[PDB]
This record gives C-alpha cells, structure tokens and sequence, in this order.
RNA sequence: GCGCACGGCUCAGUAACACGUGCCUAACCUAACCUCGGGAGGGGGACACCCCCGGGAAACUGGGGUCAAUCCCCCAUAGGGGAAGGGCGCUGGAAGGCCCCUUCCCCGAAAGGGCUGGCGGCCGAUCCGCCGCCAGUCGCCCGAGGGUGGGGGCACGGCCCAUCAGGUAGUUGGCGGGUUAAAGGCCCGCCAAGCCGAAGACGGGUAGGGGCGGUGAGAGCCGCGAGCCCCGAGAUGGGCACUGAGACA
C-alpha cells in the first residue's frame, strides 16, 4: 500500500503545482485519476488534506 | 444595562409596587431616557395590545409598529414628545402629544398630518463645506445651507416633513405666537405667549403663556411654539 | 538518555514514532531548535532519499512541558506566556505564567519532533506515504 | 498610558497641611497617567502610533531628526535638521540628556528655533526661528 | 462577533467632594442605539477544529499537513492632529471652540460582508459552487449633533473630646514644563514664604452617607441609619498590570 500511496502523493502534489502554475484542466485531470485510484483503493480519508487542498487551489 | 422600577421615571404608566423589580430599559435612541417611553412598555401598558413582553417583543419583531415613518422592530427603541407612531395591521396613528394628566399621550391624529413633525429647534453648529446643521429636540439633525440657517434661530419650531427630508414651515419665536409647554409641572397648557422677561441665560428667561385668562408660568426651554392662534398640527 | 522522536514528512502530511536510543541519544542531545541533521543517520529507522535533511521543530519533556523555541540555553523556565507558542489563551489578551524549557536537547526531554527537508527542487515520492496505526486500521 | 505607578489621582493632605484618610483603597485606572514620552535628539524619525483612552490614539515621536521650522519673517516652514539643543528652560536636564520638549532652544540648519509643539503629545517638532 | 465592567454579596476602609441639595466641564472620553451629509477601490497573510504523530499523573501542551471568514495586514483616497497667520460667518452670557482661507509636518478608514428574490454567464453528479448586474433587507467606514455610561470641578449641609493649642515643609502660591481623554503640586525644574488654627487647627475616638425608621400631644430625643431603594467601598492582607468603549476585573 505504501508504493501506491505515496505515489498517489506525488501525483497530488504536481497537481497542485499545476494549478499554481494556473493549467487548471491539467490539474483537473489529475484531481480525477487521483480520485478515482483513492475512491477504489481506500485512500480517501489518507489523502483527505491534499485532495481539500487541490480542491482549493481549483476552486481559486 | 438594568432600569430598577424604583429608578423609572415617575410619568410612566406602570405601578410603582405591584410587579416585578425591574423595567424595560430604552435602549439609547432618539431622546431623553427620563424623556421618553420604551416601545414595549407603549404596546403593553399604553395600548394592551400584548399582555406580556414575550408577546411585546413579538409583536415588534414582526414589524407591525412604525415610528416616525420608519418600522421599529426593537422593544426598547425610546418613544417622546410629537413623535408619530404608526400601526401597519390597524391602521391607526398617534401623536405623542403633552398631557394635562398623563404628562404624555398617544392621541389619534389624521393621516395627512402623520407625515410631518413639528421639531423645536435646538442648537445650530457649523459644518465642512459651511453649512449649519440644526439640532432639534429630540436629536435629530438637519444639514442646510449658509443663508437659510442663518434666519432660524435657537427655540424656534420647523414643522418638518419626515417623508422628504425637508423644512415644510418655520415657526419663529415671537410674542403672541400660540405656544405648548412640553415638560415641568404646567404640562400640556396651550396658550398665547404673551409676556417674557429675559434672564442673562436664554434658556432660562421666564416666559408666561395665556388661555383666555388662564396664566400660566414656565422657562423659555419648556416651551415650543406650535404656530400662530391655530395650532398647526393636532395636538390635543 | 531515550526519546520518543517524532519525524513528519511535509510532503505527505504524515508522521512516523520512533524510539531513539544509546547510539543517537548522544546525537540529538546538544542540538538547538532547528538545527540540521542529514537523514542517513535515522537509516537503521526509516529509509529516507539522500536529499532529505531532517530539521528539529521542538519537544517535550519528562513532565510535558514543551521546548520553547524562543528561550535559549537548556534551562528549564517560567514565563509570562501570552502567545501560542507553549500557551493558548481561553480569553482576549489574558497572559499567563507558564512552565517551558529551553531550545537546546537535554536528557529530560521525552519527545522531540523533527521534520523532514526534502532537496530544492525535489519532486519524488514522500518519505512516509501512510502512518503506522492509519496502515493497520486500513488492513483491518 | 494608564499606568498606577504614575497616578495622577488626589493627595492624601488637607490644605491645613494635616493628613487625610483614603476613601478608595485601589488607584483608579481612569486617573493612571504614564512616563515621559519626548524625543530623544537621534540619527533619524522614530514615530510610534500608541492607544489611549476610549480607543483613540497618540503619536509618540521616539526619536527625531527634523524640525518644521518656520520662518515668519519670510512666511515659509522649512524641514530643517536638528543639530542640538540649546537650552531646555522647563529643565536644564533635557538639553543635558538631549530631550526635546515644549519650549526647548534647538539648533537647526535655519538657525535657533523655540519648539512651539507638545513633542511627547504631538509626535512632530514644530519650531519658530528666533 | 457581541456580552460577561450589568446583574448577585457584604460593611473592613473611610470624618472624605465619600454622601445630600444646588450648579458646572468654554478642561474631557464613550462600544451598543438615533438623525443629517458623505464613502465602501487594489492587494496580501496567518491561526483553530480537523488529519498523521504525540508528551504529561493531572493540569496543560509540542511537531508536521490543510480549508475559511464580518479573522489579521498593506496600498490608495476620505478623513484627523500639531505649529503659525487671516475672516465675513456659527453657537453661546462669554470663544482657547466650530466653519472658511493660507503654509508646513505628521497620523491615517471601511466588511458591499450575510440573506432573499430576479437576470445572465462560467462550471459538473468526482457538482451541488463561483462570478457580473438589479431590488429588498441586516450590516461596514468617515464628519457633526444627540443618547447612555463615565472621569473631573464648585457652593453649601449633617458626629464626640481641650485631661488634644499650635500644625504644615511639596507644605501654600507663582512661572515653565511632563503626563492625562481632560484642569489641577497630579508630577517635575526654578522662584517666594506662604497655608491652616481658639469661628477650635492638629491630635485622638467613633462611623459607610441619604431616602428613611422608633417614640412623644408637640418641640424634641434616639438610630433598632439591619432587611427595601439610591450613592460609596471591598472581594484572605498588600501591590501591579493585560484586554477592552469601559476594569487595574
Ligand atoms: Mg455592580
Ligand atoms: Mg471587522
Ligand atoms: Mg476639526
Ligand atoms: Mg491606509
Ligand atoms: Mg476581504
Ligand atoms: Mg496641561
Ligand atoms: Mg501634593
Ligand atoms: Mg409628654
Ligand atoms: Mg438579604
Ligand atoms: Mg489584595
Ligand atoms: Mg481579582
């Protein structure tokens, strides 16, 4: 779980450079995939505090 | 804040012994506390509309009682002299007018008249732009010009209407003008200012009004002329 | 003396316990608050990148009372304490006279927490991806 | 400030020059005062913006360098810089620490000028040259 | 955010501007509320709860991550203060005040935020929001006045003792300053010898003051002047501060 978790983070975090960066769809699409390999392999709650701040960063 | 009932004024409609320790409270607004009626203590003790504060309170809350052209919906807002209230459901309107027994009371008045206000005047300053702002008996202001605050001195009456934010007429204090007296013991006499003797200070000259034969003595700051042989306005 | 280190990648939000002992106590007694330590030292622990450098951010001693970073020596201190920092205010502006310690490890200390520093420009996996108790809740 | 350990507050001695006793055992913070507060003659402006009673607020000049100095002869006001002070007639201690208060005779780059300002209460050295 | 500085208790201190009556502040501050006039533009930040870890007996409390505001800050303008000069004008019994003009220095606002309904657009069910306009409504900022509370000043009135006769030395006053929201030996620098007292100083004793209460035919005497209302002071003794419109709570 740790290899899968810790590369959900990574992919989390260039999300949100991405939006930093302003490429919106980009990170929208990240933010996606993201989510679904969470919502499928129970990381939701893991990842609670940067999916709320991707989330932020898009709604900005 | 907290009113002991023993420290409310003495003209308020409510016994003195038989209730609890404390009285509604106003809450600072448009006159003098010692001058003045809460609303609630209007809707329930001079109206009965409300047997309760509870059901005062709700009663302003739903912004059924307007003062003054503007809906009140706070229980403790201050109700005085030549104050119009209103009633939205009813339909009714009052002038907080002076009275002989009661020192002050809600007398029915005509709608045309519920849109003006007879203001004493009481003090003048002056403001950026030069302009002078009027005070008036119960607080309120009136920013005019240079040239018509001028002509407006200190006692005189402005019968003002709240709808329009204007002056409709100005009362001077001159002799023989029809006069109320608005405060101390000879409450509520209405008669024709007819002798004045000038003290050093203004407010305390010595005035003396006339009904007929009827002479009564008062000082110059507790009257207010209300026009000339009719009054301008119902205050009886 | 033996420590109860708390190391937090700031890049997965999470944190890993770690009891020190023998061989780094003496390591991390003399260090004041954020000094630097590469993380090859922690090797036997925890296997980190050989970018991260992992800062000290605080502690706690024998009796709880948290290392201020703010006062220096390692010296055990009352103070009129009106800020976050070892004291929260319940009330606006009300000070309090609170028992801290000093910015530098001694022996009494029970917990140090230290933070990982990942290199500039870094952009690989987080160090701890998950936490040990969330991990066996997660199992189970 | 509001300070007891300056209270400005009633003495305990009658004008017969008996004592009195103290009807209220507590100073009032109402009648606190607070320390001196007047320039101190330095390298550059130092202005520090305090609050007072009722929320309002006091500018305190720390430190000062410059002086709007008026020349009524020519009826123009000039920044000038303070060089020192010549003479403090309230009390010789000032110009001797190098304080700049009301009445004080500083040496500026216009000449001698009389501080005609509160600068403990004022935060500014208005001056007239002399 | 607002409130908790009201409300509740008690009678040590106090013979005093404490209290009562009658006046002041032209020497002052005031959140909440009222009215009149005006304003609301640009930008930025952090800390909780929370998640991952704790430490400590408990009290309490540390590190990392992360979402906000009517939370915090900067910028602009409005506005404000100080010094000086001038003026028809305002108030007021009387201007050291207000307004107008002139010069410099200095400080320096705001939340168009919430809701409702309507319109339009962006966006997506991994969303259930964001944005632009309108109306209603509750709000925010500046100026002036009021209201309320508070600080301060004045004249007079109410105990016993001379087996207490001289007391006072910042004491009394002046001048120049500091501090204060504001006058003042309030405090400070200099100058003078002044100030109180037999119409009783000073010293001691007793006591919270008043509305009021008991008694007597009344004058009067007494305080059961405990309970009820108003003002005062205090929170084991003595001090000192934070926040805040307001406390030295
Ligand atoms: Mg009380
Ligand atoms: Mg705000
Ligand atoms: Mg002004
Ligand atoms: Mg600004
Ligand atoms: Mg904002
Ligand atoms: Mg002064
Ligand atoms: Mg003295
Ligand atoms: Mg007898
Ligand atoms: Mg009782
Ligand atoms: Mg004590
Ligand atoms: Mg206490």
């Amino acid at each position: 779980l740790e290899a899968v978790a810790a590369k959900l983070i990574t992919r989390l975090r260039e999300a949100e450079r991405l939006a930093l960066e302003g490429k919106t769809s980009e990170a929208k699409a990240i933010l996606k995939e993201v989510l679904k390999e969470a919502r499928e392999r129970g990381l939701e709650k893991s990842l609670r505090n940067l999916l709320l701040r991707v989330k932020a960063l898009l709604r900005r | 804040v907290h009113l002991r009932k023993s420290l409310a004024p003495y003209w308020w409609p409510i016994p003195r012994k038989a209730g609890g320790v404390w009285a509604v409270r106003p809450s600072t607004g448009p006159h003098s506390l010692e001058y003045s009626l809460p609303l609630a203590v209007v809707v329930r003790d001079v109206l009965r509309y409300a047997k309760t504060l509870r059901e005062a309170r709700y009663i302003i809350s739903r912004g059924y009682i307007k003062v003054d052209g503007v809906v009140r919906k706070d229980y403790k807002f201050p109700i005085g002299l030549m104050d119009v209230v209103e009633i939205v459901p009813t339909g009714e309107i009052y002038r907080v007018v002076p009275d002989e027994a009661k020192y002050y009371d809600l007398k029915p008045i005509p709608s045309s008249e519920a849109a003006l206000k007879p203001l004493r005047v009481e003090g003048k300053t002056a403001v950026s732009g030069g302009r002078i702002q009027l005070h008036f008996h119960d607080g309120r202001n009136l920013i005019l010009p240079p040239d018509v605050g001028r002509q407006i001195k200190t006692f005189d009456t402005v019968v003002y209407d709240l709808e329009n934010k204007a002056i409709k007429t100005h009362l001077p204090l001159r002799l023989g003008q029809l006069a109320v007296v608005t405060h101390g013991g000879n409450i509520g006499f209405v008669g024709q200012f007819f002798e004045v003797v000038w003290t050093l200070k203004r407010r305390q000259s010595v005035v003396a009004l006339r009904k007929g034969e009827e002479v009564r003595r008062t000082i110059l700051d507790y009257i207010m002329v209300i026009g000339t042989e009719a009054p301008v306005v119902k205050i009886s | 003396p033996t420590f109860k280190l708390v190391l937090s990648d700031p890049l997965s939000g999470k944190a890993r316990q770690f009891e020190i002992k023998d061989p780094l106590a003496q390591r991390f007694v003399g260090l004041r608050i954020g000094e630097e330590i590469d993380g090859t030292v922690l090797k036997e622990l925890i296997e980190l990148p050989k970018g991260v450098k992992i800062r000290i951010t605080g502690g706690s001693g024998v009796e709880g009372a948290p290392m201020h970073p703010g006062v220096p020596g390692p010296v055990k201190r009352y103070i009129l304490a009106d800020g976050p920092p070892g004291y929260r205010p319940r009330k606006r502006g009300m000070r309090k006279k609170k028992l801290v310690r000093g910015d530098t490890i001694t022996d009494s200390i029970v917990q140090i927490n230290a933070v990982l520093v990942y290199p500039e420009g870094y952009s690989g996996p987080p160090a701890i991806p998950l936490g040990a108790k969330e991990l066996e809740k997660l199992k189970g | 400030m509001k300070l007891g350990a300056f209270y400005k507050g009633g003495d305990l001695v009658k004008p017969s020059g008996g004592k009195k006793g103290r009807v209220r055992k507590t100073k009032k913070k109402a009648l606190g005062g607070g320390p001196p507060q007047i320039p101190k003659l330095g390298e550059e402006d130092i202005r520090y913006v305090e609050r007072v009673r009722g929320g309002n607020h006091k500018v305190r000049l720390r430190q000062a360098r410059y002086a709007n100095v008026y020349i009524p002869k020519e009826r123009r006001h000039v920044k000038a810089k303070i060089l020192s002070i010549v003479s403090s007639p309230s009390n010789p201690d000032y110009a001797r620490r190098n304080y700049i208060v009301k009445g004080a005779i500083i040496q500026t780059e216009v000449g001698k000028a009389v501080v005609t300002s509160r600068p403990g209460q004022d935060g500014v050295i208005n001056a007239v040259l002399i």
